């Protein structure tokens, strides 16, 4: 069966069908990127729920209870789904995208798209077509955010990714596999460790992304882990200066070194009342990676 | 009152108890069957508690049963299956590893997982469910089929 | 070397010497017995610190950083140490004893004293003589209780022995031997499982004490050579807990029912609790969780 | 300065840091030795830290040194030995298991327990201690003798 964790079993040039899907949200967006941050191809991600999948709370987990899907051509996607202000206005385009995914459901066509992370080649789901389907029964996502509008978002924002990063204080934290992290599916609050090889580290403007592997990557679910840093204080601490300055090949210099990370779970807003779970390294600095890199 | 239907009766009593409290006296479940003594009989009752403890779904004193792991395992079953009922999904294929990994109870057996799901499908009142069927398809997977009165 | 855990190495009928000791407190007292519970002979215990020993906190541990010592004649001790209201006023005498032990240090003489628990014979410290003594330099104990007097005892009183007993919720606690419990010296706040054989089980009025021993020993007709390593004392205090243990608000039972679970092997779950022995000083103890006489008695007639 | 002296140097820096703060950056201890960029003998330093972590007196990050266990361990060494100095005891026998059991550190070795105790005896300012000697009597026990200027 097509499942958010089943890309290693997917075949190339083969179209796969998500019937009756809810587009939960998308990154980037107005909640993570204020200002009209010009959206490039392949850097727009969407997150899709099917009602067969577990529904724990307003925090969804990619590769578990939602699909992370790359948009290969934004203009076609916005044109086909019903967006009308692109590319003149990024802000109004995403506002229009929000109204359409909040109200409708879609049949979605995806395929296993090969792509490179630095030198390694891996897979990712890419969107091919989107088709509005007729309205109707009840909607668990709509019920969930109706409860969320009454109750406290405050507790979820306690785990927002920009909140400054502190050690939880777990006694003798345990080293863990990437699989085990992917199966770590609620919001636990405890320090966990992982030992992994740096595939690449990207400066994305207002966040830093670190691709990690334990192993061409046949099974990105089991063997690839994306780790991110958000926020002024967190980023300032990573670079060692408040301007996010660094030399070009300092990020390159870290590729290939095995690094032990301590992670805590954080939360990224993808819609007004919906979030995805992410992992963040604790007290990471380019400094120490760089100094360790020379070893 | 066959041996394996005594195990169904105890396991269901433990499940209902574990939603109220995470603890109960060791013999309280045996007490709720017999009103709602031979030493050979309740040995069989304690041999069953030992088998459940061998899988870590409960732990045991000489005084009380700790149903914490049962509580959090059954809470996931409620969460998972109440979600499917409200959308009125006709059938679902489920991996046993899904429940073990969510609860971190990797010694849970196929038989025990099907019994807990079956118990919920007999128990729940919310939704329009009125019939169901469970297929023990494979070593890793089982199917559950749902039937509803309204649409 | 004389130490609180060294009674196994002590010779019988020899007097041992405690230099410059601080009597931390005593049991019974106002805090554990409201109203003057008649202080019988043998049933008055004092707890003595010596400054060689480690200072962890206001919660002290017998057989580790303080001596549990039995008083074998109350009136001799009270006379010897400076109490002047005994026995005309039982509770005004404990007031004078608190004054004397809070403001003075003493040179104490103790001996190994043999006493029987059920059918086994074991040892305990007993006080022979006490002598006044008085030096400059700050008192680490008084420093401790002046700190407690400012910040409060609320966190330690959460572990008072009379609080209703319940599980802390430790995820999968490990079974442990008696040696390991006696070496457990801090206020861990977690559930500990132990399998052990019941030696005896006394109703001391306002508390029940269950003496536990290693499970693989012949009957109970023997001698306990190292009570620190071999003998575990698990206690129950408080209306809620004792009512629950017996099954009665009246603490009602029949005499032969206690001695009937002697010899039975029980799986206990234990938590650390605390007994108040002075104004700002305490001793660590162990208590069984949801233990009941009925379940013991049922468990016994199956075995 | 030498093989053993760099190890003693590092172990001592960690011990003083762990009273100040329970956490620090991996290279703070190395930087407080040198200046108080290009080096290449980091391997020895990292190798040493990893050996300590095998025993869990510290736990290790590629970015952070967690010294909680080191703090809880050295704190007990202060409490134990400062007490013996206060009363000016001439000698004591100590089982290694005592420090292990207290701090929940079964993998602590003889060498480190003695090194940590010797650090305290060279460092302490409280008392009339002036000389001391550590006899590693057995695998279970070690004896420590104290010598005082005054009585």
């Amino acid at each position: 069966d097509l499942k958010p964790d089943s890309i290693s079993k997917a075949i190339t040039d083969r179209l796969y069908h998500i019937s009756d899907g809810k587009i939960l949200g998308f990154i980037p967006n107005q909640y993570l990127d204020p200002e009209s941050s010009l959206i490039e191809d392949d850097f727009l991600l969407i997150y899709v729920y099917t009602y067969e999948l577990p529904l724990l709370s307003a925090v969804f987990v990619p590769e578990y209870n939602c699909y992370e899907i790359a948009i290969t051509n934004v203009a076609k996607f916005f044109s086909k789904i019903g967006v009308r202000s692109y590319p003149h206005s990024i802000k109004n385009s995403l506002l229009e995208l929000k109204e359409l995914i909040d109200n409708n459901r879609y049949d979605i066509t995806i395929y296993k798209k090969e792509f490179t992370i630095g030198a390694a080649k891996s897979s990712k789901w890419a969107l091919k077509d989107v088709v509005l389907r007729s309205a109707s029964g009840s909607d668990s996502i709509a019920k969930l955010e109706n409860q969320l509008k009454r109750e406290g978002v405050d507790k979820i924002e306690e785990d927002a990714a920009t909140r400054p990063i502190e050690l939880f204080g777990t006694r003798n934290p345990k080293t863990v596999d990437i699989i085990d992290i992917k199966n770590n599916v609620q919001m636990d609050h405890k320090d966990i460790k992982v030992t992994a090889k740096i595939l690449s580290i990207f400066d994305n403007g207002n966040n830093v992304t670190i691709y990690l592997t334990r192993s061409t990557i046949e099974n990105p679910f089991e063997e690839l882990l994306k780790v991110q840093i958000w926020g002024r204080q967190n980023l300032t601490l990573f670079f060692g200066n408040p301007n996010y300055s660094y030399k070009r090949e300092e990020l390159t210099a870290c590729i290939g070194s095995i690094v032990d990370f301590t992670l805590i779970p954080r939360v990224l807003r993808v819609n007004e009342y919906l979030y995805i779970k992410i992992w963040c390294p604790i007290y990471a600095t380019l400094e120490s990676l760089l100094i360790h890199s020379r070893l | 009152l066959s041996p394996k239907q005594m195990k169904r009766e105890i396991l269901g009593v433990l499940i209902e108890k574990s939603m109220e409290s995470k603890v109960c006296k060791i013999y309280e479940p045996l007490l709720s069957i017999n009103l709602g003594e031979p030493v050979l009989h309740l040995k069989f009752y304690e041999t069953f508690l030992a088998q459940l403890a061998e899988m870590a779904i409960i732990t045991l004193d000489s005084f009380t049963i700790n149903m914490t792991n049962l509580h959090n395992c059954y809470r996931y079953i409620i969460t998972r299956f109440q979600s499917l009922i409200n959308v009125q999904i006709p059938q679902i294929t489920i991996k046993y590893s899904e429940i073990r990994n969510f609860c971190k109870l990797p010694l849970l057996s196929k038989k025990l997982i099907l019994q807990m799901c079956k118990h919920f499908l007999n128990t729940t009142h919310i939704g329009n469910l009125i019939d169901w069927w469970v297929d023990p398809t494979s070593e890793e997977r089982y199917k559950v089929f749902f039937t509803y009165s309204k649409s």
